[PDB]
């Protein structure tokens, strides 16, 4: 230890006036009693099999020296505070040194975690280590397929369960994609297998086999083990294969239900931007898809509504930027579909819940930046459209904001 | 000498007998796939198919010849293998 | 296995058709290839026919026979009833090769060699967009090649040439994210276009081909 501390702590003493030999014979006999303390904590460390030196282990190495694992106070007389210790001072370098004492009283505990249990597992099954999660993990000859016929079997039965004939089947089918940890080597067959289907399954406009398919899409994504960029070309359109794009069922009624399908469509995709994002290639590919969907004329309602959703669902500031100079427009295709003249098409339906959508989201926006003064009649300068409504959507936030 | 390429062989007379990442290169990042979706479109063996191991696993880069005058190896004549995992071949 | 003696005589008046003894024959028979419906067991000796005669170009520098090939392969990708999946792994170095080759031609300066890089160009784009397959990789392999013969320096005009076409030919993306980061190389293209002081050599017009 440095000598210029010593003389420091000398001085703030009331012993001033120190040699620097009186000086250096106080960190040669403290820096030789951290040593022997240091090399004797590891004894314990070594017999706790935990490589780590915790706190404690100073605790019990200076017990075993016979000095009190006292510490930050030294009781002369011994006896209230023995060799037990007290677990140290929490105390920090860039700490604040002054707290109220209040606060630590009005903080919540933290959770006593569960304990110690014993469970039984296998690393070795006559020679060979199983993929369990408690693991680690002149004519041609005729060549074999790349999987077992249990994986196909397994890829069989969970490909005709996970096409929602019954629901606890399904159910089972989808945890068993979400943490089967060799899933991969059967992952091309699965994204071709929902890629394809997408395809044909917009072909007939047919909604289950659809929201299956995106639970499928949702179920390999959250499994940690396999790697998903390799094949998330094929699946970007699959999944966004019926998002905005129009029903050739009863549009309609399951209006409801494909609605839902395009809200997890929306976040599978900001999933996807959050991960497998490199410069300028996928989220800025979407985006500008989804903007150029957005600037058409005589657009698609039931993708008025479908490239809405996408474009809403991406995050705090893109509704910040990208939902501003637009808000007329939205106007007046509500007023198009208000006019009339008949209802040949769903355009009434696609109107009311695109306006829904985007009145929530612009709330939202001014609750998040800006106060809320003049929630009455200022909204009027924004077309009137949401307003004192939208004003008691951000009262809402307000008093959840309030509640957190 | 005498088999497919006969003729190659008789004119030739001869007689014995970090933007190289690998992201970079995969498909998403290179292919307009937003082109693709479809907006208002108008066992015993195996039930899975089998593939060509030379294409799916060899690697036939190596019968690429970058430069003639500099063939880092040397090449040799290939024999027909008649593969018959191939179906719409008799044998 | 052993060619009978009708395909035999099929695949040897085929073969002798597309060597150059005239036009015509050689516009039947390929449009004979292009459109039969039974060619398999005669494809394995088209393809080797096709790849051990783009490797005799390097013996005899001929352009025009490097033509005829490539045209032999363009009219055996338009058959509808064969599949080349199997036989893919041959054609595709042959093309490479009437592509990233240095010298196509016998007398460099007058024989478009160019020609055959912008027709093997876009034979590839066109044989990676019908058979790529994300267990193939063959286009990102493709798309390697090019971009390593690219970037790096000391490869010859002609060979940067046939990598700017490949890459070109594959798309818009492909150009936005390969030849766009390389676009300062024109400077290094221009100090030898604009300013000498040797002229009268080839490095002026394969340069300002590639410009």
């Amino acid at each position: 230890l440095p000598s210029e501390s010593m003389k420091v702590v000398a001085e703030s003493m009331g012993i001033a006036q120190i040699q620097e030999e009186t000086c250096q014979l106080l960190t040669d006999e403290v820096s030789y009693r951290i040593k022997e303390i240091a090399q004797d904590a590891l004894k314990f460390m070594h017999m706790g099999k935990r490589q780590k030196l915790t706190t404690s282990d100073i605790d019990y190495a200076l017990k075993l020296k016979n000095v009190e694992p006292l510490y930050g106070f030294h009781a002369q007389e011994f006896i209230p505070f023995r060799f037990a210790s007290g677990g140290g001072r929490e105390l920090y370098f860039y700490e604040e040194k002054e707290v109220d004492l209040s606060d630590i009283i009005n903080t919540p505990l933290p959770r006593v975690p569960l304990d110690v249990c014993l469970k039984a597992h296998w690393l070795s099954i006559e020679g060979c280590q199983p993929a369990i999660p408690e693991n680690p993990p002149r004519l041609k000859p005729r060549s074999i397929h790349e999987l077992s016929v249990e994986q196909q079997l397994y890829y069989k039965e969970i490909t005709e369960a996970c096409v929602g004939s019954c629901e606890a089947k399904r159910a089972e089918a989808l945890q068993s994609i979400a943490t089967d940890p060799g899933l991969y080597q059967m992952l091309p067959r699965f994204s071709t297998f929902i890629s394809e289907g997408v395809r044909v399954n917009v072909v007939q406009n047919n909604l289950a086999l659809l929201i299956y398919l995106m639970r499928m899409v949702k179920a390999l994504m959250d499994n940690p083990t396999l790697y998903l960029e390799k094949y998330v070309h094929e699946l970007i359109p699959a999944v966004m294969t019926c998002i905005v794009s129009r029903q050739l069922c009863l549009r309609p009624d399951v209006d409801n239900h494909w609605a839902l399908r395009d809200f997890a469509a929306r976040l599978v995709a900001q999933i996807c931007k959050h991960f497998s994002t490199t410069t300028n290639n996928i989220q800025s590919r979407i985006t500008k898809t989804f903007t150029k969907s957005w600037v058409d004329e005589k657009t698609p309602w039931t993708t008025r509504y479908g490239s809405i959703a996408g474009l809403a669902e991406l995050g705090h500031d893109v509704i910040k930027t990208l939902i501003l100079p637009r808000l007329q427009q939205e106007g007046e295709r509500i007023r198009s579909v208000l006019d009339g003249p008949v209802l040949s098409n769903i355009d009434r339906i696609g109107a009311d819940h695109v306006q829904s959508l985007l009145l929530k989201h612009c709330a939202p926006v001014l609750a998040k930046l800006r106060p809320p003064p003049d929630n009455q009649d200022a909204y009027r300068a924004e077309f009137g459209s949401l307003g004192p409504l939208l004003c008691s959507q951000v009262v809402k936030a307000r008093a959840q904001a309030a509640l957190q | 000498r005498y088999g497919p390429a006969r003729l190659w062989y008789d004119m030739l007379g001869v007689p014995e007998d970090d933007l190289l990442a690998d992201e970079n290169f995969l498909m998403v990042t290179q292919l307009h796939w937003e082109d693709d979706i479809i907006w208002d479109g108008e066992p015993w063996y195996s039930i899975f198919p089998i593939d060509n191991e030379d294409l799916v696993y060899g690697r036939w880069e190596d019968n690429i010849i970058w430069d003639a005058q500099a063939m880092p190896r040397l090449l040799e004549p290939p024999v027909l293998t008649l593969d018959p995992n191939d179906e719409n071949l008799i044998l």
